[PDB]
């Protein structure tokens, strides 16, 4: 890693450092063996990491893990028992096969839903350049641009990509395009003096993969390879540290917590039923189940499918993601910082400003012409337009009379490109309005001269007379008019005139923008007949005491939508921040007219300029906004970054490197916040990497920012920010519902089996109904609270916490396990209990039951009415009991995801059928327990009976307490808000 | 003070204490009136209990089945099955069956009202004698001693349950799979044809008839080739018990297998 610094050496000493020619080049023998020592010229592509190993880290994780651990019990049990010959727990090995598939339909969610199919890498060739002209033994030869070498002569002409970061030593009026730097298309002349110090700045530093315009120029090579400048930033890009998402985060927290549970009631009660008095085989049979009734195993494969809907929500929008971990992201985001060129702005100069009749009137900017127009009634404002029709070359391509005008190609300057379009916006077609006025002479923009004249025939035949009209700086037409447009009329000049111009130019520049003038003369038929030839050189124009059109100023204008976006992301409590690469000046500007400054914020120098005190006395805390630019930041330590951050909440970044790019978001980062960055262009994509999420501009968007992103707007519409900040809010609402909906079913799942070792009654659910209840009748309705609506205004709401809020905390653990699931174990109980005791098993005497229940000797066992059981009536009956413990907590879920619907707000109040998915889930849950219950053959397949239906209507009431308690509670939060009711019981 | 103060500990947790309380209140009350519903002396339903299932004695389990295997020659291989089958016996000797009366009927015993002492019904009396030879007297080994030894087969009662009286339910014990060379296994049953006389039916319930005494039949067996390993399956002909049950093996007939070595 070497830093730039041979843009100050002369050319001896660069003919000294590289042992090379100033214009023989370097010589065949060195400059390969300088090839086989640096390599090639080209950059090396990250391996990155295999498909298949990835894959690998998804199926493990705690879930994971203890599913791996109860198959091995299962298959340890199963293995134990037949090896003695007993073969009637099949359902053993069943279970393991199960379980299996269950762990691998994860792994496989888990994999599909942290993809990303995109390549990355593969972005850095389409800028590299193939071929490169080299002077090697006097010889001016073509060859590929991977073999160049540090010291080859290098000749570059237009049109050709630069093939290295290039010491340029000869130039005949070349330009390049550093948009891969800096973000500005704008060309840059290549001249061969030093003009700054920083090799960024620098006239004569050409850098590898930039178009080179127009005109041609000579160098020498000092940098190839992932040494140069574009080479360091697709290793920052390519290469960057993996983060964490934030719903990956919350997702592993609420995983530990669920097997911290899970260890806990596992470890206790193996330990229990190690004192009572149970064999280690059985006590590990008792692990296995606990950790299956506490593990939740649809749980993270509804969670992904909750993430596919919303990524599907949101492409309907055009707004395309690429993992769907970032569907999430901008709803927790607290911090936007946010390119300027081609983010914010359209990146098309555009007319902003006229000034005539000494009024400074604002043109529509916005690129499908929906704001407020000008005033175009003024007699000046019609003369001023003619002239700047009058004063342009370019042109459309023909063809193009569909497309709209503001998007429609044009070749030329930037100026005319703007002031073309703004012509064809104003009148009909600019140019018949330019064809009409036929031209004669034609003076383009030179440098001695310093300004564009030229010499039309009026269109009415009837006037032979010649307009003359010109167009440059405003100072230097100054002093070459002498009367002026005002008001319609032809006035002469005098002081306040001149002042009132001036302060107009001052204005205009002020606002960051290029400014041009515009004056005319007419030429009368006494002297120029209309056979009269305009020759350029004889000059016989007066070519001065013109009269004085009207002044223009152009500007990158904002998207029509950017204005209200960054308002609206301001208002859900989201601090924003430009980060730009464009002068500071423009920057402030953009700042100003976007939102990101507010009216009435002002910086440490406007505090100065109002008070007309030094800089130094202002107060910093008095500034509410603050531009700093890279010279500065370069030199400010941490600390004092952090300080500035702090001290201001409206910042600016301008004249920044992509490095210092990714600086500032570390920063942002490291203080606790989550942080998205908006960009289009190849500098924006190290920012784009580290950032938590990075959402990338679609049409204007180059490749290496796409391939960065994590988030992609197809339509280039900015407001899509403000979806998906409430979209990604609502999800994790919702997500959280969809949890405690899901985790609820675990405890009336897990008190079955601690209530079987410890009173020994005959089993009431079995292993398999139990992941029956989760892999079937728990999918559906928990997916379909994905589909809920806002209840309060989020999108008015601050960000959460990180620290704080948590998907899963523990009051939804504790109000889902220990109160709903309480009432569904109550419920599943009554129901068990009342089909035993109809079927002849009074209560007291399932009560330690176990043992005599489950004896393959015991044929004639009495029951309360001293009927004699065998052994195969006794396996009915039981299940019997598991089928109606099955439909008992099938029916109170039915409660619970009516209760799940909101958290702060009545059922009554949002309404019942709002969400058709809901409903539709109910009606699935309620068929599939019927047809598991009353399907031919089922006995024997799943162990589910056929029930009578007295034993459906036994958990409704329970079903009802479940919803009256928890209204009940909502009512109670809502209607005491600083309470510890409120404190204890909201979730 | 592990995520909140002592004080909201001790709220959270009297909370908790009153949430609990209250539910298992309500599910108590359930119960109550669930058994205030439930009916002392008929069961609501009988849905598993559609067949009997049948037992014999002495039950001796092998190989997830009924596996007796004894020596004649030597005397304590087959003391456990005579002192097994002497236990059996002691519970319808005549001294505990003094609870139940003498019947003569040879038809269903129907009863609709309580005539016995504390409002209860009457039950039959089954004695030991009435299996006669295999009764343990006046042999005590059971037969178990000369190679024809004495199975006992009892039907598991269900509550109104009738096996039909066409005809009373009868015995009828033979191999599983009879060899070619093989004579079909020869048993002399007693009582008469092994039938279950059919005043025994039906069973009212413990409550109902609490010294009811199942009716036994004694099976001895006299065709048991020596040093040979045989299946016999035992199975009831009553019209209404059925031993079609692959489930439930025991529904309505019983096998095992026998070994007497020499
Ligand atoms: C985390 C901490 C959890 C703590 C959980 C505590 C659970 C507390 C729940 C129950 C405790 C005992 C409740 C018993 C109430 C019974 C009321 C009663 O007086 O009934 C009377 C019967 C007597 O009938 P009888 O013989 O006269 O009838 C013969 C029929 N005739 C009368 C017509 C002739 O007495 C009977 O039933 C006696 C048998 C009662 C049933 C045994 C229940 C044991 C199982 C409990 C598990 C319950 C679910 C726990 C899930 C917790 C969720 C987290
Ligand atoms: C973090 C670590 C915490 C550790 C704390 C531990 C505290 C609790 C530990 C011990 C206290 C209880 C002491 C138990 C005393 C021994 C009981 C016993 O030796 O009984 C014997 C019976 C076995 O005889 P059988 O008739 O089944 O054999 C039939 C054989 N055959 C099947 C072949 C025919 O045992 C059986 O197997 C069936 C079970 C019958 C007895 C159940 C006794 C358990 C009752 C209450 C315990 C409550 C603990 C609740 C903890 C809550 C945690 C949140
Ligand atoms: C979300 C977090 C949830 C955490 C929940 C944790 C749940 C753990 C709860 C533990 C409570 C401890 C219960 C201890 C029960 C005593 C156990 C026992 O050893 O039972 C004694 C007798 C059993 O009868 P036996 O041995 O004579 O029959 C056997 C006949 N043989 C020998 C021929 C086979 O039961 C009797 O007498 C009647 C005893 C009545 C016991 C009612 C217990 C209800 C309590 C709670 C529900
Ligand atoms: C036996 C005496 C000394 C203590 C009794 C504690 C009993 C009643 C149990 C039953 C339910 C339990 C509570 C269940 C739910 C919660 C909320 C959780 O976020 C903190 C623990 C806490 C509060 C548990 C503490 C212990 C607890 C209150
Ligand atoms: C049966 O017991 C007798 C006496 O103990 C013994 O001699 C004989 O070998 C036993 N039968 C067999 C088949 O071993
Ligand atoms: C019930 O009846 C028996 C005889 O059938 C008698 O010995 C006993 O005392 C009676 N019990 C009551 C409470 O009347
Ligand atoms: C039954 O006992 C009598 C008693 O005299 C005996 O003669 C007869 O052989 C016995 N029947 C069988 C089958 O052993
Ligand atoms: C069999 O029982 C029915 C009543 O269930 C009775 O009418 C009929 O007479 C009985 N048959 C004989 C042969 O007793
Ligand atoms: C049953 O016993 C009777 C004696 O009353 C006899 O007539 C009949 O043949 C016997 N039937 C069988 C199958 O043993
Ligand atoms: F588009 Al930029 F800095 F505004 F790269
Ligand atoms: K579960
Ligand atoms: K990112
Ligand atoms: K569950
Ligand atoms: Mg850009």
């Amino acid at each position: 890693a070497m830093e730039i610094n041979d843009h100050q050496l002369s050319v001896a000493e660069l003919e000294q450092k590289y042992q090379t020619s100033a214009t023989k080049g370097l010589s065949a023998s060195l400059a390969a063996e300088l090839l086989l020592r640096d390599g090639p010229n080209a950059l090396r592509p990250p391996r990155g990491t295999p498909e298949y190993v990835k894959f690998a880290r998804q199926l493990a994780g705690g879930l994971q893990c203890l599913m791996w651990v109860a198959a091995a019990i299962c298959l340890i049990a199963f293995a134990i028992q037949a090896s003695e010959g007993d073969l009637t727990t099949d359902d053993n090995l069943y279970l393991a096969l199960a379980l299996i598939a269950v762990v691998v339909v994860t792994g496989c969610f888990g994999y599909y839903q942290e993809f990303k199919s995109t390549n990355i890498i593969a972005s850095f060739k389409n800028l590299v350049p193939q071929q490169a002209t080299v002077i090697r033994d006097g010889d001016k030869f073509q060859i590929n641009a991977d073999q160049l070498v540090v010291g080859d002569l290098v000749e570059m002409k237009g049109g050709d990509r630069v093939p290295a970061d290039i010491r340029i030593l000869q130039a005949q009026g070349c330009k390049v395009d550093n948009s891969s730097l800096t973000g500005e298309s704008e060309p840059q002349t290549r001249s061969p003096e030093c003009t700054h110090e920083s090799p960024l700045e620098t006239r004569n530093i050409a850098f590898f993969s930039t178009m080179c315009l127009e005109g041609t120029a000579q160098g020498l090579v000092v940098n190839t390879g992932d040494r140069t400048i574009i080479g360091r930033i697709a290793s920052l890009a390519s290469g960057v540290e993996n983060e964490k998402t934030p719903i990956a985060i919350e997702i592993e927290h609420f995983v530990d917590i669920i097997a911290g549970l899970a260890i806990l009631f596992g470890a206790t009660f193996f330990i229990v039923a190690m004192c009572i008095g149970y064999t280690f085989l059985r006590a590990m049979v008792f692990f296995m189940a606990i950790v299956v009734a506490n593990v939740p195993e649809g749980l993270l494969a509804t969670v992904t499918v909750c993430l596919s809907l919303t990524a599907k929500r949101l492409a309907s929008k055009n707004c395309v993601v690429k993992n769907l971990e970032a569907v999430e992201t901008l709803g927790s985001t607290s911090v936007i910082c946010s390119d300027k060129t081609g983010t914010l702005t359209q990146n098309r100069m555009t007319v902003s400003h006229l000034w005539f009749d000494n009024h400074i009137h604002s043109a529509d900017t916005t690129e499908d012409q929906s704001g407020q127009t000008f005033d175009q009634s003024s007699e000046t404002w019609r003369a001023l337009c003619r002239v700047l029709t009058l004063c342009n070359r370019a042109a459309f391509k023909s063809g193009q009379d569909a497309v709209p005008v503001p998007k429609r190609i044009v070749i030329g300057d930037a100026s005319e490109t703007a002031l073309l379009k703004f012509s064809e916006l104003t009148l009909g077609n600019a140019m018949g309005y330019r064809e009409r006025f036929p031209k004669v002479c034609e003076i383009p923009f030179n440098s001695t001269n310093k300004f564009q004249l030229s010499i039309h025939t009026l269109e009415d035949p009837r006037d032979p007379r010649h307009v003359l009209v010109m167009k440059g700086a405003p100072e230097r037409v100054l002093e070459r008019c002498s009367s002026i447009l005002i008001k319609g009329q032809e006035l002469p000049l005098d002081e306040q005139w001149r002042e009132a111009f001036q302060t107009a130019y001052l204005s205009l520049g002020g606002l960051g923008e290029r400014v041009l003038g515009f004056c005319q003369l007419y030429l009368s038929e006494k002297d120029y007949p209309p056979g009269y030839a305009f020759d350029v050189e004889a000059m016989n124009f007066p070519t001065s005491g013109l009269c004085f059109a009207g002044l223009v100023s152009m500007i990158d204008p904002p998207r029509a939508t950017v204005p209200d976006a960054v308002l609206k992301c301001r208002t859900a409590g989201i601090r924003v921040i430009m980060v730009t690469g464009d002068h500071p000046i423009t920057a402030k500007a953009i700042a100003a007219s976007v939102g990101i400054i507010s009216e009435g914020s002002e910086t440490v120098e406007d505090i100065a300029a109002r008070l007309r005190v030094p800089v130094d006395q202002v107060n910093r805390k008095d500034a509410r906004a603050c531009v700093i630019n890279g010279m500065q930041l370069k030199d400010m330590d941490p600390s004092e970054l952090v300080e500035a951050l702090r001290t201001h909440p409206e910042m600016v970044f301008a004249r920044t490197s992509p490095q210092q790019k990714l600086v500032i978001v570390e920063s942002c980062q490291r203080l606790g916040a989550i942080v998205a960055v908006t960009g289009d262009g190849v500098n924006d994509s190290p920012a784009l990497k580290k950032a938590d999420i990075g959402v990338a501009m679609g049409i204007a968007g180059s490749d290496a920012a796409k391939n960065a992103a994590d988030m992609i707007l197809l339509d280039d519409n900015f407001a899509s920010i403000v979806t998906g900040v409430e979209q990604g809010r609502l999800i994790f609402d919702n997500l959280k519902k969809s949890i405690a909906y899901t985790l609820t079913s675990n405890i009336p799942e897990l008190t079955p089996w601690l209530i079987y070792i410890t009173v020994s009654v005959p089993l009431p659910l079995g292993c398999i109904t139990i992941l029956f209840i989760d892999l079937c009748t728990d999918i559906f309705p928990s997916v379909s609270l994905a589909y809920e609506k806002a209840e309060s205004d989020i999108m008015h709401l601050r960000p959460r916490n990180p620290k704080r809020d948590r998907l899963v905390n523990e009051p939804l653990a504790a109000y889902s396990y220990f109160q709903i699931g309480a009432i569904q174990s109550f419920a599943g109980f009554t129901d068990y209990f009342t089909a035993m005791a109809q079927e002849g098993w009074f209560p007291l005497l399932c009560v330690g039951l176990r043992p005599q229940w489950e004896n393959h000797h015991l044929q004639d066992l009495q029951d309360s009415y001293g009927q004699e059981w065998t052994f195969g009536q006794r396996l009915y009956q039981q299940y019997t009991c598991y089928t109606v413990f099955f439909i008992s907590i099938v029916m109170c879920q039915i409660a619970d995801v009516l209760i799940r619907k909101t958290r702060r707000l009545s059922a009554f109040q949002q309404g019942f059928f709002r969400n058709r998915i809901l409903v539709i889930a109910i009606v699935f849950q309620v068929c599939i327990g019927c047809f598991l219950c009353y399907c031919p053959g089922m006995p024997n397949i799943f162990n589910f009976m056929p029930i009578r239906f007295q034993w459906w209507l036994v958990p409704m009431p329970f079903s009802l307490l479940i919803f009256v308690y928890d209204e009940i509670r909502k009512l109670g939060v809502r209607c005491c808000p600083g309470s510890w009711w409120d404190q204890e019981l909201y979730y | 003070m592990l995520g909140r103060t002592l004080s909201r500990w001790v709220w959270i947790s009297l909370y908790y204490v009153a949430f609990y309380v209250v539910m298992s209140g309500i599910f108590a009350l359930c119960i109550y009136v669930l058994m205030r519903t439930i009916d002392p002396y008929t069961p609501d339903y009988q849905d598993q209990l559609k067949s009997p299932g049948v037992t014999l004695r002495p039950d001796v389990y092998g190989e997830k089945g009924l596996d007796i295997s004894y020596n004649v020659s030597d005397s304590t291989t087959w003391a456990g099955l005579a002192h097994t089958l002497h236990r059996f016996l002691a519970g319808y000797s005549p001294a505990a069956q003094e609870g139940s009366i003498n019947c003569t009927s040879e038809k269903y015993f129907f009863q609709e009202s309580f005539l016995a002492p504390n409002h209860t019904k009457f039950s039959c009396k089954f004695t030991a004698d009435m299996l006669q030879n295999c009764s343990g007297r006046p042999d005590p080994t059971f037969g178990f001693a000369e190679g024809k030894p004495c199975f006992i087969i009892k039907m598991n009662r269900i509550v109104k349950f009738l096996p039909g009286n066409s005809t009373a339910p009868r015995v009828d014990c033979a191999f599983l799979d009879q060899p070619r060379d093989g004579p079909p296994l020869q048993v002399e049953y007693f009582p008469a044809n092994g039938t279950y006389s059919l005043h025994y039916f039906p069973y009212y319930g413990k409550k109902a008839q609490p010294h009811y005494s199942n009716p036994l039949v004694a099976a001895k067996l006299l065709n048991v080739p020596r040093n040979r390993d045989v299946v016999i399956v035992c199975k009831i002909l009553a019209e209404h018990v059925s031993f079609d049950n692959p489930h439930d093996p025991y529904e309505g007939k019983v096998e095992f297998k026998l070994k007497i070595q020499k």
